[PDB]
């Protein structure tokens, strides 16, 4: 459940920093699930 | 690789079987059992017989059964292009191919490379190694009827013309007795296939020539078919393609290089078992990205895999009416055998902008050779 | 020879070692 | 404008970003900056970037794609795009978008990480592995670059694993362990990330026992010596562990399985899962009832904590199969009620009701999921078991067929089936060497077979049945290999016990070895 996360600072932002902060194709409707590289992608 | 559609053809182009094919930049070679080889020119013009623009040189009179043709700049401006036939005697044989600067003809030279030691063997298959940056010179490496395969070096220069085989080592065949080497391939990361006719294939280092893997395809040892007649390395990834025989059909199995492991097999539903042809499988190709294969069949059918699936994808059907010339049509053999569905003996993929002519400009070729004494050419639908 | 070949006549790991010697 | 800028660039550097974004959408909503918004792409920019930390990545990508048509040559609104791209399932997008800005500037190291994870995403495991091992090689004290390639290192074993390279994911999951001790032992740095994906890579030793011996033992002890509620029950402890004697590779692989999960209310709840998974894995391994113990408590306590998830309701039942039928049943059902598009709880349940003897039950629930999950070989198993419980053969050999075609190797017990079935079917029914269709079949039981011994190697009827077929396919060579391993399983088994039953077999070996001489 953790993941990273990236906080740009100043104008014309540049990553300065990152920190630690807290579904297939079956199971999920939606468009963040994972995606499964053998079935067909067009079909 | 989907659709593919028909751009030229030669019938009637050899007087005896053409047993094997190869293509450069500039021009695509033939050999064949009469003991000529051609040069068919790759940069046809519309409206243009492919005959019209076709050079022919006779090698051998007991004929040729492998060629294969090196192209490479080896200097700012040299070119060399140099072509290696083998014959049914045993021989191995050199040429270079030049080109006339105002007729624009080609001229074949031949060149002596073995020394008289190295010419009392008997040569079967044969292959050229360009240089893909894992060493600055070229590869030949060749196999005998004794099982031995040899690797040589080519030096071209000594710019000064001056070309000379250097022989680097031998590999011995892995079993007591030894038997008969079919098949080589070499691949850009420095590894050598060989096949053997009782099914066992065999991988040595290409540096210090040491064995590593001895896998064995054969389905059963119930009787002695089987044997090997196709293998193949993909151009990038690690795999190796198997074309090997089981009584009476084709089968295809497809092993990684790394850790020499069987992944699979290429079968489709024939009139069961896991079989990719009804005859026999004869050679093997792999496209410029190394995602499709391509497979000649005895029974007379091109037929394309989809190499991460292993499945197929479609199927391409040869006619002897498919000769634009009617007059080049051979519908019989000289014992009036029918050749309505001739079995393949060679296919052999061409890089985009090797082949061009009518519309094949920007995508990638294929060529193949047939029983009815023709050459083919086709073109993928689309672009790239 | 082995025990089991031994009473049939009659009758008629590599984890562990590495570990204790890396400590 | 002037004033603006000022006040933005001092509000961009605090750095306080909601102020910064209102200040730019009031001077470009105040449609008075006509003339000098057409040359600088600064307040888009900076709205798009507000609105990229507060995880609204939707919302920014207008305004990216605005600052870049104002200004094509911005690196920071291309990786804004692409970063947002991400978060929307617009991978090869975001991709394309990384390409162009790494054209831009070669020297930007961020974008090519990003790159590699989307390139990961998509499963593109090579070049991916290519730009994460340059970009670690240029920066070495990046915590995050060292910590993805060791993430895309394990996703690349393990689809390998899922396609069948069984060995090479063993070797992408040692040089994974070797990477994890180097940035233990060097950086220093701790995170429950690193410790989850070691715990993932470990698995992969269990799982394909035939290569269990190459397990970096000496990396492994210097990872838990650089760094109690369940102690008590399991008594798995790092000085235990190395005073230790008499003990299998096996059973040390899944002793170091567990210590990656006790050594890292949403965390906590995961935290305890972990370590009850792991122990309930030990616990069908090597069948020792404190492992059930520690499973059993570690379970309860990840309810005590979320009680919210369908997997804890699952391994809960899964660790009291034996015990208590009912309170399996009751474990399964709450987890089907909890998600009812897994259809792993059903065989789950089927397996339950089928080891209480209950075969009616077991019928209904395998139709329902045949019914919903046709793809999948384990309906099928379990369809074919009953069919050959009850007494029809044709049925069940054709319900075994199904199963070993939809597994596609991924399976070891749909293989193990097929093998026997194969093998009771073609063992006294008169039939000559010249059938293609049965020569066939023996042909895909070995091959079965031999993939089978490379996960659960040892094991003697799929070893006798092995021998037997390679027996009546002439493969005198692998069967002499097969019979050594047999007679010394056969030799250790009998050496411990000091039984003299099993003599019986022993003759039979002895003869068939003597029959492969």
């Amino acid at each position: 459940r953790t993941s990273y996360q990236f906080k740009r600072t100043g104008l014309e932002g540049k990553i300065s920093g990152y920190k630690e902060e807290v579904a297939n194709a079956s199971n999920s409707l939606s468009i963040t699930r994972s995606i499964n590289h053998n079935q067909n992608s067009v079909r | 690789s989907k659709v593919f559609i028909a751009t030229a053809n030669a019938g009637k182009a050899h007087d005896a079987d053409i047993f094997s094919v190869s293509a450069c930049n500039s021009f695509t070679v033939s050999c064949s059992g009469d003991g000529y080889l051609k040069v068919w020119d790759n940069k046809l013009l519309d409206n243009e017989n492919p005959k019209d623009k076709s050079y022919s040189h006779f090698v051998h009179k007991s004929g040729l059964h492998h060629v294969d043709v090196l192209q490479a700049i080896e200097r700012d401006a040299f070119e060399l292009c140099l072509v290696a036939t083998t014959s049914f005697s045993g021989d191995l044989l050199f040429y270079r191919i030049t080109r006339e600067d105002e007729t624009k003809k080609v001229i074949f030279e031949k060149l002596d490379l073995l020394d008289s030691d190295m010419k009392k063997h008997s040569f079967w298959a044969l292959k050229w190694g360009a240089s893909n940056d894992r060493l600055l010179s070229h590869r030949l490496v060749a196999t005998d009827v004794k099982g031995t395969t040899y690797i040589w070096k080519f030096h071209p220069f000594a710019l000064n013309w001056s070309p000379t085989l250097e022989l680097q080592g031998t590999v011995e065949s892995p079993m007591t007795p030894s038997q008969f080497a079919t098949s080589v391939d070499i691949s850009e990361r420095g590894l050598i296939a060989t096949g053997f006719n009782n099914g066992t294939v065999q991988i040595s280092e290409l540096s210090t020539l040491r064995p590593l893997y001895n896998f064995e395809s054969q389905h059963s040892m119930i009787n002695n078919s089987n044997s090997i007649r196709s293998v193949k390395f993909s151009p990038q990834g690690s795999l190796l393609a198997i074309a090997h025989d089981s009584n009476s059909f084709g089968c295809i199995t497809l092993y990684e290089t790394e850790f020499g492991e069987r992944i699979g097999s290429l079968s489709v539903p024939t009139h069961l078992g896991e079989f990719a042809h009804s005859s026999w499988v004869m050679s093997l190709s792999f496209n410029d990205s190394g995602e499709t294969l391509c497979s000649a069949g005895w029974d007379g059918k091109l037929r394309f895999w989809d190499v991460k699936t292993k499945e197929r994808i479609t199927t391409l059907n040869m006619h002897c009416d498919d000769i634009e010339i009617e007059e080049d049509i051979l519908a019989v053999d000289e014992h009036g055998d029918s050749l309505a569905e001739p079995g393949v003996f060679d296919v052999k993929f061409l890089k985009k902008g090797w082949r061009s002519g009518m519309g094949a400009d920007l995508n990638e070729s294929l060529c193949c050779v047939c029983l009815d004494r023709s050459i083919r050419w086709f073109r993928e639908a689309g672009g790239k | 020879m082995s025990l089991l070949e031994q009473l049939a006549r009659k009758r008629i790991v590599s984890l562990s070692l590495k570990l204790s010697a890396l400590k | 404008y002037t004033a603006a800028k000022y006040i933005t660039e001092t509000y961009a550097s605090k750095p306080n970003w909601q102020a910064a974004s209102s200040i730019a959408s009031r001077l470009i909503k105040g449609e008075k900056a006509k003339a000098e918004l057409r040359s600088n792409n600064w307040p888009f920019r900076v709205v798009g970037i507000a609105h990229l930390e507060k995880q609204e990545e939707s919302d920014s990508i207008e305004w990216f794609q605005s600052a870049l048509r104002v200004d094509p040559n911005d690196v920071e609104s291309w990786v804004g795009l692409g970063q947002a791209y991400h978060a929307c399932g617009r991978i090869e997008a975001s991709i394309k978008v990384f390409d162009k800005a790494i054209q831009l500037r070669p020297s930007h190291t961020f974008a090519q990480y990003f790159k590699a994870i989307s390139l990961c995403d998509v499963g593109e495991y090579l070049e991916s592995l290519d730009i994460l091992e340059k970009v670690c090689q240029e920066a070495a004290t990046e915590e995050s670059f060292q910590i993805g390639l060791v993430e895309v290192l394990m996703r690349c074993s393990l689809d390998l694993y899922s396609q069948g390279f069984l060995l090479k994911s063993v070797s992408i999951a040692k040089d994974t362990i070797e990477r994890i001790k180097i940035i233990i032992s060097e950086l220093k740095c701790e995170n429950q990330q690193v410790w989850i994906y070691l715990s993932q890579v470990l698995r992969l030793f269990i799982w394909i026992e035939s290569k269990v011996d190459t397990l970096p033992v000496e990396s492994l002890v210097s990872i838990f010596e650089n760094s109690e509620e369940i102690d008590s029950v399991d008594n798995i402890k790092i000085d235990t562990l190395l005073d230790s004697t008499t003990d299998d590779n096996v059973s040390i692989a899944c002793k170091f399985l567990i210590l990656a999960s006790k050594y890292s209310g949403t965390v906590r709840a995961s935290y305890w899962y972990n370590i009850g998974i792991s122990e309930l894995t030990a616990f069908i391994t090597l069948k020792e009832p404190q492992y059930r113990d520690a499973a059993i408590f570690a379970f309860k306590k990840s309810i005590q904590l979320q009680s919210n998830t369908s997997e804890t309701w699952i391994g809960l039942g899964i660790a009291t199969m034996d015990i208590n039928f009912r309170v399996s049943q009751h474990c399964f059902i709450k987890a089907t009620a909890l998600e009812p598009k897994a259809t792993n709880t059903w065989f789950n349940l089927a397996m339950l009701g089928l080891k209480k003897k209950d075969t009616e039950f077991a019928q209904q629930v395998l139709n329902k999921l045949q019914s919903l999950a046709p793809q999948d070989s384990s309906p099928w198993l379990g369809m074919a078991l009953i069919l050959e419980e009850q007494g029809d053969i044709i049925g069940s050999s054709k319900l075994f067929a199904h199963s070993f075609i939809l597994s596609n190797g991924r399976s070891k017990a749909a293989q193990f089936m097929y093998a026997k079935n194969v093998l009771e079917n073609h063992i006294n029914n008169g039939d000559d060497e010249r059938d293609i269709e049965t020569v066939e079949k023996l042909t895909t039981a070995s091959i079965a077979l031999e993939q089978f011994f490379k996960k659960s190697p040892d094991s003697q009827f799929a070893l006798q049945c092995a021998l037997l077929t390679l027996e009546r396919l002439h493969h005198y060579e692998n069967a002499n290999e097969l019979a050594n391993r047999l007679i010394g399983i056969l030799e250790k088994k009998f050496e411990k016990t000091q039984d003299e039953r099993e003599l019986f077999n022993f003759a039979i070996i002895k003869g068939q070895f003597a029959r492969i001489h």
